[PDB]
């Protein structure tokens, strides 16, 4: 909220290609995003941030595959590479394998039936590891509050904060 | 149609609705609202079909709603993504399984996310206080 | 107390009468610990002679288990049904002494039982005799014991008692030390916070008074 | 043979009754009362107790039944679930007077209990003793005798807090870790005494008692307590839930401190 | 649990007017004994199958299921029936209250052992070590 | 009205039947009520929709699971409400500065 | 632990340098050790900032980057093919040989955690061993290797009281 | 002679009642002394009441500026007049002939989960009672906070007469009153004053408690307070969330500084939870970690 009014009035109009890019990356459609990226190639390569847009293109497919897990429980590889537009069971299998390797998704691949099963069980909160994580987060919050209290005590004694 | 909707007989209800839609389209005050209404009605039946079931065979569902299994699967996915159906489709055997959410894990996840966001906001505000106190701006 | 009666009646008897009394004691219901009868010099004199088998059987009942009477069966005399049932009860007690969740497979292997109904009937008998207390879980095939009696002990077993009690005492001492240290730390933290707040207030008041001159 | 559970409130009632009567009359006097409670199956649980009125004729105690029934209706007005259980008195070992009074009481309830408190005692044990009446035939005559029962102390949280507050009678972590200290000290004392006796028996200073050593062996085998996996899962569930509560409380406190600092900063470094 | 032979001898020693039976059958004594057996078996088992319950009550498994369901419906017992698994489950006996009860029993054992040591052998270890610990 | 009377008594008998069980086969209910499996499923669907029977039908294996397993879920609702209030409160407190 | 210390020493030696540019041996060791620890970003940037003159002078950097490029695309057969195509004199040999073992363990863990039924040929390609060796190796692990269809089924793999006192002392102030 | 407090003399009580000094001053009674038995009786009655409110009477005497309470009894209340006074008179008549000579000195009632204070109805009742029968005192017990905090929550109040305006002088320790009872606590807070509460016991009671502790430590060592009060903490969290919402609404605009009060309530609940957890941690260290 505390942002200056320059970005909301003057800086925003110059960044019109990127708002179009977001608007296309608001409706799940890799073809439209590729078309827009190719149309605005000169603008994206003049600002030297080309290769950060191809990451958006390659992340749209990952977002679609993740959205597939919110509805399905077992999806054929050929069926999967038709809602995310991956053009082949092999590309869908390699995408799912890469996603599993990086921890983005919780899934298993069955090459016998050519299926992918979605598990969606990150962790049950009944182990000392989560206790340690909670303790670390609480220690960070305690240090934060201690610093805030130190700053307030240093502002309380200020003579300028005695006449008002 | 109303009685068959109440008595959980959806094939006949939808057949009569589709039969009378063509005649209803010639109305003056109801025609513009026909299509939307129909969609709404159909949607209700779907959540009214899966309400008693914890795992439903999709072939019987498709036969009940007079559609193929693929169109039913697409409609069910559209409903699960946003609507009132909380279920998961097992397309290997074409079975719609009722999904039961876990409350404890959900609360833990939301609380940890809120804590992380609060810490980020607090650090940002401390930096903002430092820059405001030091009178740093671009002119 | 049946064992007290048997001790009193066995003051001077020896020989065949001693063996008859030992058989009666083993077969007598309700007596499951034979440590007072074993320590008699009259009983211990059975080692030298032709009646050492009866003393070995008494030692097996006092300290051993049923599997011990699978490989040393020829030496000891024949056991009746009541004696074998008592030995099975004592084997169940021995198993429950070391672990408090006995799988059905272990009991089936130890007590030499064919089906689960016989084993569960034996466990129910043991519970009714009030030597062990517990419940049977058929789904998990477990016997969960809450309390089992203590069997007889030799002179080389008291070391384990003293070791375990020493460990418990050390644990209690450590707990008390930790409690005291934490109490001291909490009190110190409270005192330090109050002192810091009072110094801050005093400095603020001094600065305020100075500005009003 | 029933199993009896006792509440400290009953003992306090009896002691207060004795103190009041002794102070009022000027000399120690035996008191006679009644007990109420609840019986589930074969387990009796004695909850409360009200005084009873009795007279002495010749040399025998006669219980006023009309007053008893009046007080029974009075307490039934309030404590609906509680029921008459037996009577109590103060003294030493049971005496034929107690037999006569128990015969009188048995006309009210089929199987009453008999509680006796000893206000003048020298030992270090609670002087409460619980008996039940057993009928017997001796020389062809029907007499009754007393069979003692083993009693425990009932577990109630509010009762425990009240009794602790009464027994003691004069930071927050320091206040909390004073109730735990006073119990772990007794546990450590008891374990140390048992260990010293066992070591003395092992080295040899006292006669070899088999019963004590067998009980000690069973006690040693009783540890650890509930080392199953489901218990560990439940324990970690509790720990994680309390950790989340602590995290939320810490966030609330930090938000309050942040608000205070923001207010002070806006007062000093701003003009509004 | 009252087994079959005990009830057989009891019926043998009963006089004929005591054996009250309905016209269709279903002897009152036998039914009461079956109910008592099932209630008492509720205190030994955490859960039991229908076959073993019918073998322990000596009735057909279908009758065992019917009797258990009737008994649970009227509120005589606490439990539930899983028909697909064929398992009747009695009280759960959760973990943390069990831990508290076991702790209480262990401390009771300690107290009783100290009482017995002190009352069967005064002077000696008991009072001398009590004083020494105090000192 | 004989059909309505028959349906009323069948519904009452089924409600009494499902009282102790946790998971119960539908052919079992068909045997008890003396009706085919399809009519038992229709009756169960009507009863569950009318908020009379608290359970759900497993159609693939043809059984009925009764929702008898419940726990103390109010604590997590309270924690969720606390978390949401804390989120909004810290947003407002931070937005107070500038 | 013996490789992390060498990596730190190589990084410091490169940072100090006789004018920014380091010697080709430490450049090659740095690149290979970045490949070991799965620092693909760091290895890519190191290849970006290595002077072209050093690349022309020393041709082993080309082979090391070929191996790194096969690693970057996640091409296990390519990784195993390109590892056994070049060597040095006790400079990259231990690290280039530990790279093979690291890749082996990584592929085995990935197959275990990401599959429920994988063909024997695919498993051998992922690991790099021959098909018969791949099947016969998983014997003590019990992976249930099938015949005819040749399907492999991977198997799915104190201070507390002080902390609580600190928390309370913070909350109660 | 600690037992001398138990000796009751009627002549002195009649003389004091006929020479009432409390009719001149208003802040006269400032000390309340409660017997151990009476306190235990009130605590057990309030706990047996459950989540509802239970009320009873309080027998005792007066001694200078001290209100001494000796016993108690529970009124039926399933009622102000009629049934309550019938029970009071009948119970006093019954108890006068068995050794209980003292008459009523107050009334007690429970405030389960919302502190120890007098509402508007309680203030009106105390005014009515002190108008006719004097002296009098109102004891309020919180049976639920007693378990949660491990401390007996009890408060003996006495109500100022109508038309009297005392000049400030109120310490007013902080009480976590729920949201729906904050308004009632605000209007009627200066119409009564609290008496300092102390407890006493006889010599036989002291000896019996000392002998009882030899076997009562088992229940202390096996309490597990984290499970006995699980709905109280949930209600506290709900009330705290509502208070946080109100404080946030106050922040968006622009009690005094409602955020501080919400923070205090959150701290109290969290500290109680952590105490309950550390007790179980100590038990686990003592008993489960002796793994042989
Ligand atoms: C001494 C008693 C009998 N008494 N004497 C006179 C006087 F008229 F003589 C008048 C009275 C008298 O009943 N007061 C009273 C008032 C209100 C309540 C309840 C009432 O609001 C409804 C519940 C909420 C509440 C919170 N706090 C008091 N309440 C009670 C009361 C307390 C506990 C249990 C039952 C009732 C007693
Ligand atoms: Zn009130």
């Amino acid at each position: 909220k505390y942002t200056s009014q320059i970005v909301g009035r003057f800086i925003k109009p110059l960044s019109n290609a990127y708002h179009e890019l977001a608007q296309v990356y608001s409706t799940n459609n890799p073809s439209e995003l590729r078309n827009l990226v190719n149309k605005h190639s000169e603008t994206f390569t003049r600002d030297n941030n080309m290769g950060l847009v191809k990451q958006c293109l390659s992340s749209l497919y990952k977002k679609n595959i993740q959205r597939l897990t919110k509805t399905f429980l077992t999806l054929s590889l050929q069926d999967m590479a038709s809602r995310v537009q991956l053009s082949g069971p092999q590309e869908a299998e390699k995408y799912v394998l890469h996603m599993i390797e990086d921890g983005e998704i919780f899934a298993s691949i069955n090459q016998k039936d050519g299926m992918v099963s979605f598990h969606d069980n990150p962790e049950k909160y009944n182990n000392p590891a989560m206790l340690h994580n909670i303790d670390q987060e609480m220690l960070k919050c305690i240090e934060l509050d201690e610093r805030l209290k130190a700053m307030d005590q240093e502002i309380t004694v200020n003579p300028q904060f005695v006449q008002k | 149609i109303i009685f068959k909707f109440y008595e959980s007989k959806y094939a006949s209800c939808l057949k009569m609705l589709d039969e009378m839609k063509d005649n209803l389209l010639l109305d003056m005050y109801l025609a513009p609202h026909v299509r939307t209404l129909y969609t709404q009605i159909r949607n209700r039946a779907l959540i009214q079909y899966f309400s008693p079931y914890v795992s439903a065979d999709m072939h019987r569902m498709a036969a009940a709603f007079n559609t193929t299994v693929a169109a039913l699967e697409d409609e069910l996915t559209q409903l699960i993504l946003e609507g009132l159906i909380s279920a998961r489709v097992d397309s290997h055997s074409k079975i719609l399984y009722a999904r039961d959410v876990d409350q404890r894990s959900t609360t833990f996840e939301k609380s940890l996310l809120m804590g992380k966001e609060f810490q980020r906001r607090a650090k940002a505000m401390m930096l903002r206080a430092a820059v405001l106190r030091n009178q740093i701006h671009v002119k | 107390n049946l064992l007290e009666q048997f001790i009193l009646l066995a003051k001077g008897t020896s020989g065949s009468a001693l063996t008859a009394l030992i058989s009666q004691v083993l077969e007598a219901p309700g007596v499951y610990v034979f440590g007072e009868l074993l320590e008699l010099a009259n009983v211990q004199e059975l080692a030298e002679g032709a009646n050492a088998a009866y003393l070995q059987l008494l030692n097996l009942f006092a300290y051993g288990t049923y599997p011990d009477y699978i490989a040393n069966k020829e030496s000891l005399p024949e056991l009746s049904t009541a004696q074998q049932n008592k030995l099975k009860h004592l084997t169940i007690v021995s198993l429950a002494s070391r672990m408090k969740c006995i799988p059905y497979s272990v009991l089936l292997k130890d007590l030499e039982m064919r089906n689960l109904r016989e084993l569960e009937d034996l466990i129910i008998e043991a519970v009714y005799t009030d030597i062990i207390q517990g419940k049977l879980d058929q789904r998990n095939q477990l016997l969960e014991v809450d309390f089992c009696i203590g069997r007889d002990i030799r002179k080389k077993d008291i070391n384990n008692i003293v070791k375990t009690l020493h460990e418990w005492c050390d644990g209690c001492e450590a707990v008390l030390l930790g409690i005291e240290q934490q109490v001291l730390r909490a009190n110190q933290y409270k005192e330090n916070h109050n002192r810091t707040q009072q110094q801050v207030e005093a400095e603020v008041t001094n600065i305020k008074k100075t500005l009003k001159a | 043979s029933v199993s009896v559970a006792l509440h400290p409130l009953v003992i306090l009632n009896i002691s207060d009754h004795w103190i009041r009567m002794r102070s009022q009359e000027g000399r120690p006097v035996q008191v006679i009362g009644a007990l109420i409670g609840k019986q589930e199956g074969r387990n009796i649980e004695v909850m409360n107790s009200f005084e009873l009125l009795s007279h002495t004729v010749e040399e025998k105690i006669i219980i006023d039944k009309e007053y008893y029934y009046t007080k029974e209706e009075q307490f039934k007005q309030v404590f609906k679930e509680l029921e008459f259980l037996g009577w109590y008195t103060t003294g030493g070992p049971p005496d034929p007077s107690d037999i006569h009074v128990h015969k009188q009481v048995c006309e009210i309830i089929e199987s009453p209990l008999f509680l006796k408190l000893n206000p003048m005692t020298k030992h270090t044990d609670l002087p409460v003793s619980v008996f039940e009446s057993v009928i017997d035939i001796i020389n062809g005559e029907a007499t009754m005798l007393f069979a003692e029962l083993t009693y425990t102390l009932a577990t109630e949280e509010a009762e425990r807090i009240g009794v602790d507050h009464v027994a003691r009678m004069t930071s927050t972590v320091a206040e909390h870790l004073i109730a735990q200290h006073s119990a772990i000290k007794m546990l450590h004392s008891r374990v140390k005494l048992i260990l010293e006796y066992v070591k003395a028996s092992e080295a040899g200073e006292v006669p070899f008692n088999h019963e004590i050593l067998r009980e000690a062996y069973a006690l040693c085998h009783c540890l650890p307590v509930l080392s199953t996996d489901k218990f560990k899962t439940d324990f970690y569930d509790q720990c994680n839930d309390v950790g989340l509560m602590a995290y939320l409380g810490t966030i609330t406190k930090t938000c309050n401190t942040m608000n205070q600092f923001v207010n002070k900063f806006n007062v000093l470094y701003d003009r509004q | 649990i009252i087994r079959g032979n005990q009830l057989q001898e009891f019926a043998a020693m009963l006089m004929p007017h005591q054996k009250a039976t309905t016209a269709d059958g279903s002897s009152i004594l036998d039914r009461a004994v079956i109910e008592h057996n099932l209630l008492s078996a509720s205190k030994l088992y955490n859960n039991i199958t229908f076959e073993e319950l019918g073998a322990l009550l000596e009735i057909p498994a279908a009758k065992a299921e019917k009797i258990a369901s009737q008994m649970i419906t009227e509120g005589r017992m606490n439990g539930f029936i899983d028909q697909i698994d064929g398992i009747v489950h009695f009280e759960t006996r959760e973990a943390l209250p069990t831990w508290d009860k076991q702790i209480q029993s262990l401390c009771f054992q300690v107290n009783n052992l100290l009482e017995k040591i002190s009352q069967t052998a005064p002077e000696w270890t008991a009072q001398a070590m009590e004083a020494q610990m105090a000192q | 009205h004989i059909e309505e009377l028959l349906r009323n008594i069948r519904t009452q008998v089924l409600i009494k039947l499902i009282k102790p069980y946790t998971r119960i086969h539908i052919p079992f209910i068909s045997k008890e009520l003396n009706i085919d499996v399809a009519d038992v499923e229709s009756l169960l669907v009507q009863c569950i929709l009318d908020n009379t029977i608290h359970g759900r039908i497993d159609q693939v294996n043809q059984l009925l699971e009764l929702d008898h397993q419940k726990r103390g879920g109010a604590r997590y609702t309270a924690l969720d409400k606390w978390t949401n209030q804390l989120n909004s409160l810290n947003q407002a407190v931070v937005s107070k500065l500038a | 632990f013996s490789f992390k210390k060498l990596l730190d020493q190589c990084e410091n030696q490169e940072l100090e340098a006789p004018g920014g540019i380091a010697t080709p041996p430490v450049y090659g060791q740095l690149l290979a050790l970045y490949l070991l620890h799965n620092d693909m970003n760091n290895a890519r940037y190191l290849w970006k900032r290595i002077p072209p003159a050093i690349k022309s002078a020393n041709s082993e950097l080309g082979g090391i980057w070929s191996v790194g490029q096969r690693i970057w695309q996640r091409d296990f057969p390519g990784i195993y093919t390109t590892i056994n195509a070049h060597q040095w004199s006790e400079t990259v040999q231990p690290i280039m040989e530990a790279l093979r073992d690291a890749t082996r363990r990584r592929a085995f863990a990935l197959v275990s955690q990401a599959y429920t039924s994988i063909i024997a040929d695919d498993f051998a390609a992922f690991v790099g061993l021959p098909v018969e060796e791949a099947v016969k190796g998983i014997l003590e692990q019990g992976w249930q290797a099938d015949s005819t269809t040749r399907m492999v089924l991977p198997r799915k793999p104190e201070q507390q009281l002080a902390r609580l006192t600190d928390y309370v002392a913070f909350l109660e102030n | 002679s600690i037992d001398e407090i138990y000796k009751y003399d009627k002549k002195q009580q009649q003389e004091i009642l006929a020479a009432k000094p409390w009719t001149k001053d208003h802040h006269y009674f400032k000390y309340c002394k409660i017997s151990a038995l009476a306190l235990l009786k009130m605590v057990m009655h309030a706990r047996s009441g459950g989540n509802l409110e239970v009320m009873g009477l309080m027998l005792g005497k007066v001694d200078g500026e001290t209100m001494i309470i000796m016993d108690s009894f529970a009124l039926p209340v399933e009622n102000a007049q009629a049934a309550a006074y019938e029970y009071m008179a009948a119970y006093i008549e019954n108890a006068k002939q068995v050794g209980r000579l003292e008459n009523a000195i107050g009334w007690y009632h429970s405030h389960p989960g919302y502190g120890c204070w007098l509402s508007g109805i309680d203030v009106s009742t105390q005014m009515l009672n002190q108008q006719f029968q004097e002296p009098f005192v109102a004891v309020v017990i919180d049976p639920t906070r007693t378990i949660s905090a491990g401390k007996v929550n009890l408060g003996a109040f006495r109500t100022y007469p109508k038309g009297y305006k005392p000049p400030d002088e109120g310490p007013s320790e902080y009480q976590t009153i729920p949201l729906n009872k904050i308004e009632d606590f605000g209007v009627h807070c200066k119409q009564y004053y609290a008496l300092e509460v102390s407890y006493f016991k006889s010599s036989l009671d002291r000896k019996l408690l000392e002998l009882l502790w030899n076997k009562y430590w088992v229940n202390t060592l096996s309490s597990s307070s984290l499970l006995t009060n699980a709905d109280y903490t949930t209600g506290q969290v709900f009330d705290l969330s509502e208070k946080l919402e109100q404080s946030e609404a106050q922040l968006g605009r622009g009690s005094e500084d409602k955020l501080a009060k919400a923070t205090r309530d959150s701290c109290k609940t969290t500290i109680e939870a952590i105490h309950g957890l550390m007790s179980q941690v100590i038990k686990d260290k003592l008993f489960n970690q002796i793994n042989i």
